[PDB]
Order: structure tokens, then C-alpha cells, then sequence
RNA sequence: CGAUGUCGGCUCAUCACAUCCUGGGGCUGAAGUAGGUCCCAAGGGUAUGGCUGUUCGCCAUUUAAAGUGGUACGCGAGCUGGGUUUAGAACGUCGUGAGACAGUUCGGUCCCUAUCUGCCGUGGGCGCUGGAGAACUGAGGGGGGCUGCUCCUAGUACGAGAGGACCGGAGUGGACGCAUCACUGGUGUUCGGGUUGUCAUGCCAAUGGCACUGCCCGGUAGCUAAAUGCGGAAGAGAUAAGUGCUGAAAGCAUCUAAGCACGAAACUUGCCCCGAGAUGAGUUCUCCCUGACCCUUUAAGGGUCCUGAAGGAACGUUGAAGACGACGACGUUGAUAGGCCGGGUGUGUAAGCGCAGCGAUGCGUUGAGCUAACCGGUACUAAUGAACCGUGAGGCUUAACCU
RNA sequence: AAUUCCUUGUCGGGUAAGUUCCGACCUGCACGAAUGGCGUAAUGAUGGCCAGGCUGUCUCCACCCGAGACUCAGUGAAAU
RNA sequence: ACACAGGUGGUCAGGUAGAGAAUACCAAGGCGCUUGAGAGAACUCGGGUGAAGGAACUAGGCAAAAUGGUGCCGUAACUUC
RNA sequence: GUGAAGAGGGAAACAACCCAGACCGCCAGCUAAGGUCCCAAAGUCAUGGUUAAGUGGGAAACGAUGUGGGAAGGUCGGCCUGCGCGGAAGA
RNA sequence: AGGACCGAACCGACUAAUGUCGAAAAAUUAGCGGAUGACUUGUGGCUGGGGGUGAAAGGCCAAUCAAACCGGGAGAUAGCU
């Protein structure tokens, strides 16, 4: 199937009658407007491009304005593209509500995780810290050995070192759908999704059925 | 912790290539005093956006 | 990670930072305009605008709070007499930052911070 | 962000008495097994209260037969059924965590009047 | 949360008074043991006329923990001390014939039903 | 030997398979269960402790196991310095002695700010053939590919008995990884209170300074785990060991020389991430640029005046983005930041006044006062310009398509 | 044994598990009486072992506060 | 060798609390230590706090943590008393 | 004998192996060892056979034969032989 | 009364961290031992190199000690580099 673009509103919980507190994630999914439908005859692959939200004429540029004018819809935050399966068809300018998730049970959410900046090896790769005492000198959280003697004579690629952590595209798979709503443009997903409050999320049906 | 060969004037020139200054272009003029000043900064005489704000 | 944290520490511990802001608030209320480094100005704003907010109302308790926060009888007197009823028609935002230039000693971004009414 | 506020407002219950920390309370909670539902009482001293709208909770400490049990409760959770206040404590501190090491009749709390 | 080298109290009448968890069972590299978890213990203190003597190596189940339990509604039940009921070494059955102090509802199983019936209070 | 400076341990790994477990098979002195041996298979996993400086080893207790090796017996410009192998001293033995040891004992300085390669991240320049704003395809590359227990099948087949399946399904755990603060918590020297000593604000009251935040008590937001969600797959193609069908050479037989079908955590996909510097520089959508003079080697030439757009950049306010860059939001046609109002939260009944108590204190005003980073509004303050960069339709041959 | 190679000798105690420790045996490689032998109260920044409280020593690290690291202005080394 | 966190003999030495010339805050008196401004990454240094456990770390409780005052009661083996 | 004290061409690279001893210059020809599909100069030359293993392009005891050739015995069983196959696992 | 006890000045230096092209060619910080005595310190004097002195380590004798420093023999000698 296809997915939708939402904004992460935050997290809360839902109490059920049998006394279960289900931690959920509120995802505001407004009606996505389709701007361009690509097919094999002109693009080599079939897919749709959608937009969500609202911008202002002062904030939109001339190429984006022309693209949205040719599409016939109002300008949204950005443009996201969903791969089409075989059989499903969509028209330019079509508004896609959150009724697509009315029958799904598990969804995958994708979004840029929080940015941890320059993180150390202990924070990033869960290295075990060395001794804080017993003579240890200036090596309390250092990575330690990063190779072998002159036989390799180098450091292998993909060696876990300190560096940039977070702030990257992360997908969480097979999240149970708790409650869908169209009049409020909501999507309550059980569990945690990547990103901060107010980040753009991409919610698609779970591939790992 | 020290070099085994000396780097050249070429490597020195490249490392110094990335360390260069940049000339400020945002030089506005005051509508009333007519003197050059940085954007969002008061003039030498105490004017800003055509209003004497500093004695 | 400075995630949604506010306030600049300005290479000072909490005591020195609070004392410097107290002295700078006193000096700003005394002279109605001063020149300081741009981050010092942006933090002095957050320090000294609540003082004028306390000065807008008038009570013994508020005068005592302002004296606790400024430690200057002359400053609290001026703050409750002149600047108090003066900003009665403003909804906050009593100061004005005017970036002057760069200090000759260490090349720091200087700025004149003044009261909006000083005319 | 009023969406989460609206969800919390629609899930919150309007049948919660006003209790202060230090009061002796009794919570009737639902214990389920299969289809049999019983109402179990847990009567102790409120040592902590956290107010977060829907996510509000309270920590109650009862000295059982041999040990001293502490149980936190979500105020708007359906596992609880009723909250009653027997005594009203006259403490002047929000978190009564010193009652853990009081462990005696010096853990008694004076009453207050109205 | 009971790990290796953790002193527990005894909630039964087997004779032991203080035990020390020497090994948490259930898997490799396992580090903690909540309520209703078999642990390998050794007896540090005991009474003279008891069914178990000081220095034995038996199994036991954690019944009270300072860390507490997590009910599905998100409510916790913390205790003032870490208690346990001793078990036989191979039959996993309680050695004592009484239970002292409250226990939790996590023990309603086919192995601990005797304990949770014998306990004076199940909260 | 104009120095390759250590046995072990810690952190960190990486490879091989002569495979410890998981996986697939063959034979059995394989009834089943459990095993013995052999073949294929390196994807992952492959203990915590007591003793000793120990590698090794002995012992205690779990699971699927606590594999064997290589990498300067990996790893000290990464850490320790217990032993060994300095200078002090002592015991036993040896020698008259200085001293020495198939020996033992107590104590005994571990330097280096990274030039180059390498690696982890992140930028600037240019290219990609007019320039620009976006969305992608995917050549290629990287990561998890761990598993126990229980239940149903079923007390079924098997089996003298006792025990007790294969195949298949479901539930629940341990370790590991990813993400997030809704819960439980930790921190929260920027919030509130208590309190000791002292100094000051003239004094009382009330505050402020210092004493590790003076010592404490709680604690907002963020950050975080012990907290909470998710993942390991299913499937498909080609196979290893192995099992075969049909089948001649060789009138039979034969899994093979022709042809066909099964067949593993292994290989290629499938899942997630990076990814057109993929110089092989890809695709799609949209936007903008449609002037006149001269000259010389008839150049893809330069110059003159006018235009210099779409967009970008600089500057300002800034961010759950961040070392700096970079990235994102906003710049009066605005909620970007600060302030203000309302709220929430936290601390917890401010100060002043009155009453009781001659006198510490209590009581009412009062769940008051104060409240950071949170939520919703509000232009009060600060975000001043088409000012700067970027232009005038974009080279030759061919090939189809109109002259 | 500050002395014992065999040797982590053997037995008892301690610990779930003790090459160290404590009390014994003598089979003292290779104790021994002023190069003093054996005890010994008190003392010791002395050596070895055990127990209690205590704790980030660790399980397994988390957050915060200051000083550098980082960026801007000025001055401006070194070994090699 | 330096406008160097070192060394250098003797005299005077007040208030409050304090046994005290320790200590904490002050008086007289003298200083703010001759590079600064921001940022608030890894990592290092000096500190604060910490769920459950409490030496499981390590050669070794190394380091930290902990105890800490006055008055009264009470205080073991051993001993040169 | 060579290197030491000898460069040049070959064996990928490789003092000591093979060919060959540099007085200098030349944009001439012929050869040695080794080679003639391309890297990379020269035969995708000619004739008669073998191998089906990438043997060539790492090896043994032994095992089976998979084929080629020769001489013998009553279509069939033995003998000698050329090229093969398995034995053949490492960072 | 005490080569008595706890603990400042003073003397010393047991542990750890920092520092190791340091602030310092031996220190800083946090702890530490003695602290009426075989104590410590100021001024001056004496002992001179196979010599001094040494509550003894081959320790100290001007940042140097199994034989100080300076000058001379001296361009020692070097089958070594
Ligand atoms: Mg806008
Ligand atoms: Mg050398
Ligand atoms: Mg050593
Ligand atoms: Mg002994
Ligand atoms: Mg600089």
C-alpha cells in the first residue's frame, strides 16, 4: 500500500476498560494532496508524490509555486513520494485522508531521530568504560585499542569510534495501531517513534507482515 | 607525535588556502546621515535607521 | 546537549553570574542606557524586565522583592517612582538592544542597551 | 498543541476527591481473574502526589504485617475504583519520604481541623 | 532487581534468616531477578532447630523487592526490603510450611500457588 | 643492540575452520527419548565467581555452548604496573670473602601537544556543458540475521515396562540493537522551602553576601535507564552435504554422461540506513533570462551603454540542528527570539495586619507567595534594502521528424 | 616458617567455591640458641587474612556545576 | 635562568562563634592574581547527586564513601598491672 | 661458475639461476636465453595425437578407473604404458 | 613527671590524582607522621677528596659522588666507530 505524512504531536497513554495503560504516540495526519503521479511510461517506475500542511505565498518560491499550480493543489510543507504497488491508482490533485489506516493493524514510522551531536564511543556504540580508579590515568572513557600490530598496520573501515550520533533517518517497524480518526486528523500509534515534537513522520503499513 | 619528513611549501600553501579572510559586502548607508555602516549596527555618529539614538 | 535549555553561563559560576547581573541591572536602572557585550545585553534583558514588571504594581511585598533582587535602595526607589508608573501602558519589552560595534581590547561585539522611553 | 490536551480531557475522570499529602486514604481497586472481579482495599498514608492532568499519580505507604509496602496509583486509571479519605494529615511538606526511615510511632501524623 | 551477591530476607519458616543470591537463573548473562524468579542462594544465617542449616546452596523465589513490580496500568508496588521464599534444590517446592509478610500477584502460577495460598496477604 | 622496551589483566576488536551451540544430512551394536561417529555449513552467539600476578589450572552455579587457533604468543605514541628484570633489606643454601642462587620474602618514577597513511564524523572548491528550486530511480556499500522454556497437537506414534516423539502452531523469557520520555525513577549548582555560624542593608521585622550549591529537603523542562515500544523474520532464486525420477554407454543395473525435482542460520534478494564525484557524474517536475554598438588572427574572442532576472549568498532573530562550518524556522505581507498576559508544574500557607500567648510560637487573612527551560495567546522590544552574487535563450557532426 | 624444591604436602576452621590466611602433623631438600632460640603487654603512614557499617570500585553508568578542549581578536614555541 | 603556584629568620596581631594563633564570616589594611569575548560537542581535569545491589571491580577496599564534638552510663580477651 | 667488484635481456617482482661482459654516439640490420591472443614486441602458423581436469596453474602412500596406444590368451579375462580423477583444511 | 596522648605554628614526607616540552631540573591538591624533645630554627666557626662526615643508604660534601669542582700532564691511549 501507500503511506502518509504526519507531524508528531507528542506522546500520551490510553486506558482500556480491562485496566491496561497503552502508551501511544499522537500523529497529526492531515489530508495529503497528490501533486504528481509517476508511471513507467515516463519515469521507469510508478509512484505518487504528496504534500501536507500549509505555507504562505511569501514563503513559497517560484518553481515550487509553478509545480503546485500545475498539480492544482495548495502548497504544503514539503514533498514526499510513496512507491505504488500494482493495481492501486491515484489522480493528480486527489486528497488522501487518514481512512487508509482504518483497516491496518501494524504500521512502520520513519523520521529523523533527535540530534545528539558529537557523541563519544560510550554514548554511541555502548562501549564499556574503563576503570575510574586503580591508577587509571586520563583514560576513563577513551575507546582503548583500535587495531592490531604491524600485520594489519591500519584501521579497518566501519570501526566504531566517536562521532555524530542521531539526527538521521530512522524507521521503527511493526507498531500496533491503537486508534484512527478522520475528523481530528489523528493517528494514535502504540509505542515510540523517532524524532522530536513537531517533526515530520512517514507512516506506512508494515512490510514485515 | 612528530613528523617523519618535513611538509612542503605546497602542503603549507594548501592548508593555508582553506584559512583565508572574507570581505564584508553588507555595507548600508543611513537614510539621513548618509554614512557607511554595517547592517543592524548603529553608525559612527550614533544614527540607526535614520534616528539619532546615541549622543 | 543543550536541548531546550535557556540562559547563558558566560564563563562564570552561578554566584558570579547572578551578582554581575544584579550590578548590571542596577547600573541600567541608574543610567537608563549602558554599553556591554551583546550576549550580556540579551541576558540583562531577561534579568531586568521582570524588575520593571514588579515595579508596575506597587506593594510593600513587591518593593521588598525588588530590594532582594537588586540590593540598592536608590535603585528600588527610582524603579518604583519613575520607571514604575512610566511603563504602565507597555505590555513588556522595555529595553532596546543597539549593536554598536566591536571592542578594541578583545574584539567583542558591543551593544548599547537602553530603555525605550529615554527621550 | 491542544490535541493531547483534548485526549487527556476526554480520558480523565470527574470523580476524584481532593486529598493532600499526609492524609490517610483508602483505595478500592479492581482485582480480576478470568471473569471473577473483586474489590480489594489498600488503606495507607499518602506520602507523595504528582499532578500531571491525566498522568497524575499518588504514592501511598501502608505498613503491612512484617514489611512496609508502598504503592503508587494512576489517579485516572480504571484499575482503581474509589478513593476515600479517612484522616487528614497536618504535615507541611509535599513529599513525605522521611516516613520510610521513621519506622515507628514517630511516624505518626497529627490531625488537622477545619 | 536482585543480582549476584545480594542479601535477602526469608519470608518462610524453613529456618534461614539471611541468604545471599549467588546466581540468577533463567538464561546466560542474566543480571537481574524480579519477583517470581528462581535464584540460586546460599544461607548465611539460620536458627538451630531448622529444616536448613547454615552454608547450604538451595534455590529460592523472590517475593518482595525494593524495586517493585509493574502492574499493566503503570502502577508500582515497592516493598521495604528484599524477601524470598526458599525452594527445594530440584523439585522447586517450598521448604517451609508458612509464609511471613505480604506477597504480590505475580506468583499466581502452577508452581507458586501453594505459596500464594499460604501467604497472609496478596496485594 | 646510533633501542622492535615488557608476562598477565582491562577496553577494543578482526580473520580462519581442524564446528562448542544453533541449522541440514549419512551409518548405527539408532524401539522412542537420549546418544556414538562421519559429511556440509563461519550467519550469529559463544558465563559469573573463589584461589593465585598468573596465561594455564582446580573448585561452586546456570543456560545453547562457556569452541580451537592466527593477527609482534593482536592491542602499553590506549590504561594498570601484580609478577619478571635496577638501586634498600632479610631468611635458607653456597663460598674464607666480596657476592651468587633447579630459591623465598617486604618496598620500589610507565614520557610524547599527531606531520603522513589509516579510521570515525563534518565542511570548503570545482566538475557534472545556460542558470536555479525540489522529488526520486538505484550501480555500489554498511547493520540485525542469537536463542531458552512452556503449552496444544498428545500422554499420540514408538515401546515387555518405564518413559515418550517427527512434522506444525501459539504464548512467554535471557542477551543484543534501534527509538522515545506516556509511566516508574535519577539528575536538575537557572524553581520553592527549612536550617547553623557570621557580615551588612541605621534598627525590629524582612532580605542579601560567604562558608563545597554552606548543609539539607523536595523538584519544571531537557538529558537519561533501571523505564517503555519495536526488531532478529516469513517468502523467492540458485545451491553444499545429501535424497531422488527417467535413463543409455554396458540388451541388465546405475542420481548422470542428455534432461528433470527436492535440498541448510551458508550465497543472491527480501528488512533498515548511506548512496549519481555512479567523471558511466542518471531520471522527472517547475521557474527565469527573447537589447544596440565597434574592431581584429572568418574567435566557443574582448570591450562600450542599458539590463543583471528565477534563485542564492551576506546580515539580524534563532532551534528538541550544532565543536566551527553545515542543517532547519523566521525577518513587519511576522509569532523567530526576548518580554507581557493567561494557564500548567514545583515548592509549599509569602510579606504586612489582627488575635491568643507578658515570654519561644501558634491561629485567620490563605493551598497564600514565588515560580527556569513547558502550553496557549499577544508586535511591547529586536529581526531596516532587490544593497551584493548570480545575466541577455545556452558549442560542432549525425540521425529521424517541416522548410 | 621472611627458611619447604616436591608442594596448591595432609587434616581441621573459615568461603557456595580459598595456590593467600588461621591451628596442627614432622616426611626440617636446606631451623636452632648472643651471626642469639622460643614466647611476649604496649607501639607501628610495617606484611598477610577475615567481619560490620559505608559507598559509582563494580554491575552499568546517568545528569549537573566549574577549568580546558571548540570558534573570534592579539602575542606566539617545541622535540622532528 | 622568568614580573616562576617553590624557599626565606624575628615583632604586632582586634570583633562574633569557637577549647584554640584551627576554623567560618568580618575590622584596620591590601588585593581581584597582566590576555580577553562567546560557544556550552567528544574527551581530560577538579567537584556535586544518584534507583536496586553493596567489594560482585581490582594484585590489593587503590580511590572514594563512611565515622568524627561535649557531658553521663557502660566497656572484653590479654597484660610488664 | 657467478655476485662480491658486471650493468644489459629472461625467470611477474627476485646480488648469487639462464643468456650475455656496457669506450662513446646513431629514430639501421642479424641473433642467444625466453617467447609470438590482449596487457606487451612478434604465429589466433602448419602437420599428427592426448587431456575434459581450468590438469595446465602446489605435492605423497593408496583407491577407483575416465579415456589413448602396444604385445598376448578362450565376443571375453589378464600385461606394459601417455594424459587424467580423489586423497588436497588457515588465518 | 613523662624520649606520655589528640591536635595548630614548625619539622618531615606514607597513599592517590594532576603535572612529565610542568606553575616547579622534584611541586600542587586531598588525605598523612612527629609536634617538651634522640625536637626545630637563626648567626658565626671547624672537619677538604682515598679525604671529610655519616642513628650506615655507598647516603651527603654547592641541581654532579663506588670517589667533588677547576687548572695542568694532555693532542693520555683507543687492535674500536
Ligand atoms: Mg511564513
Ligand atoms: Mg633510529
Ligand atoms: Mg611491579
Ligand atoms: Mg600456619
Ligand atoms: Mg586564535
Amino acid at each position: 500500500m501507500i503511506g502518509l505524512v504526519g507531524k508528531k504531536v507528542g506522546m500520551t497513554r490510553i486506558f482500556t476498560e480491562d485496566g491496561v495503560s497503552i502508551p501511544v504516540t499522537v500523529i497529526e495526519v492531515e489530508a495529503n494532496r497528490v501533486t504528481q503521479v509517476k508511471d513507467l511510461a515516463n519515469d521507469g517506475y510508478r509512484a505518487i508524490q504528496v504534500t501536507t500542511g500549509a505555507k504562505k505565498a511569501n514563503r513559497v518560491t517560484k518553481p515550487e509555486a509553478g509545480h503546485f499550480a500545475k498539480a492544482g493543489v495548495e502548497a504544503g510543507r514539503g514533498l514526499w513520494e510513496f512507491r505504488l504497488a500494482e493495481g492501486e491508482e491515484f489522480t493528480v490533485g486527489q486528497s488522501i485522508s487518514v481512512e487508509l489506516f482504518a483497516d491496518v493493524k501494524k504500521v512502520d514510522v520513519t523520521g529523523t531521530s533527535k540530534g545528539k551531536g558529537f557523541a563519544g564511543t560510550v554514548k554511541r556504540w555502548n562501549f564499556r568504560t574503563q576503570d575510574a580508579t586503580h591508577g587509571n590515568s586520563l583514560s576513563h572513557r577513551v575507546p582503548g585499542s583500535i587495531g592490531q600490530n604491524q600485520t594489519p598496520g591500519k584501521v579497518f573501515k566501519g570501526k566504531k569510534m566517536a562521532g555524530q550520533m542521531g539526527n538521521e533517518r530512522v524507521t521503527v517497524q511493526s507498531l500496533d495501531v491503537v486508534r484512527v480518526d478522520a475528523e481530528r486528523n489523528l493517528l494514535l500509534v502504540k509505542g515510540a517513534v523517532p524524532g522530536a515534537t513537531g517533526s515530520d513522520l512517514i507512516v506506512k503499513p508494515a512490510v514485515k507482515a | 607525535a612528530v613528523q617523519q619528513n618535513k611538509p612542503t611549501r605546497s602542503k603549507r600553501g594548501m592548508r593555508r588556502s582553506h584559512d583565508a579572510l572574507t570581505a564584508v559586502t553588507s555595507l548600508s548607508v543611513d537614510k539621513t546621515s548618509g554614512e557607511k555602516h554595517l547592517r543592524h549596527h548603529i553608525t559612527a555618529d550614533g544614527y540607526y535607521r535614520g534616528r539619532k539614538v546615541i549622543a | 546537549m543543550r536541548h531546550r535549555k535557556s540562559g547563558r553561563q558566560l564563563n562564570r559560576n552561578s554566584s558570579h553570574r547572578q551578582a554581575m547581573f544584579r550590578n548590571m541591572a542596577g547600573s541600567l536602572v541608574r543610567h537608563e542606557i549602558i554599553k556591554t557585550t551583546l550576549p550580556k545585553a540579551k541576558e540583562l534583558r531577561r534579568v531586568v524586565e521582570p524588575l520593571i514588571t514588579l515595579a508596575k504594581t506597587d506593594s510593600v511585598a513587591n518593593r521588598r522583592l525588588a530590594f532582594a533582587r537588586t540590593r540598592d535602595n536608590e535603585i528600588v526607589a527610582k524603579l518604583f517612582n519613575e520607571l514604575g508608573p512610566r511603563f504602565a501602558s507597555r505590555a513588556g519589552g522595555y529595553t532596546r538592544i543597539l549593536k554598536c560595534g566591536f571592542r578594541a581590547g578583545d574584539n567583542a561585539p558591543m551593544a548599547y542597551i537602553e530603555l525605550v522611553d529615554r527621550s | 498543541s491542544n490535541i493531547i490536551k483534548q485526549l487527556e480531557q476526554e480520558q480523565m475522570k470527574q470523580d476524584v476527591p481532593s486529598f493532600r499529602p499526609g492524609d490517610t486514604v483508602e483505595v478500592k481497586v479492581w482485582v480480576v481473574e478470568g471473569s471473577k472481579k473483586r474489590l480489594q482495599a489498600f488503606e495507607g498514608v499518602v506520602i507523595a502526589i504528582r499532578n500531571r492532568g491525566l498522568h497524575s499519580a499518588f504514592t501511598v505507604r501502608k505498613i503491612s504485617n512484617g514489611e512496609g509496602v508502598e504503592r503508587v496509583f494512576q489517579t485516572h486509571s480504571p484499575v482503581v475504583d474509589s478513593i476515600s479519605v479517612k484522616r487528614r494529615g497536618a504535615v507541611r511538606k509535599a513529599k513525605l519520604y522521611y516516613l520510610r526511615e521513621r519506622t515507628g510511632k514517630a511516624a505518626r501524623i497529627k490531625e488537622r481541623l477545619n | 532487581m536482585i543480582q549476584e551477591q545480594t542479601m535477602l530476607n526469608v519470608a518462610d519458616n524453613s529456618g534461614a534468616r539471611r541468604v545471599m543470591c549467588i546466581k540468577v537463573l533463567g538464561g546466560s548473562h542474566r543480571r537481574y531477578a524480579g519477583v517470581g524468579d528462581i535464584i540460586k542462594i546460599t544461607i548465611k544465617e539460620a536458627i538451630p532447630r531448622g529444616k536448613v542449616k547454615k552454608g547450604d546452596v538451595l534455590k529460592a523465589v523472590v517475593v518482595r523487592t525494593k524495586k517493585g513490580v509493574r502492574r499493566p496500568d503503570g502502577s508500582v508496588i515497592r516493598f521495604d526490603g528484599n524477601a524470598c521464599v526458599l525452594l527445594n534444590n530440584n523439585s522447586e517446592q517450598p521448604i517451609g510450611t508458612r509464609i511471613f509478610g505480604p506477597v504480590t500477584r505475580e506468583l499466581r502460577s502452577e508452581k507458586f500457588m501453594k505459596i500464594i495460598s499460604l501467604a497472609p496477604e496478596v496485594l
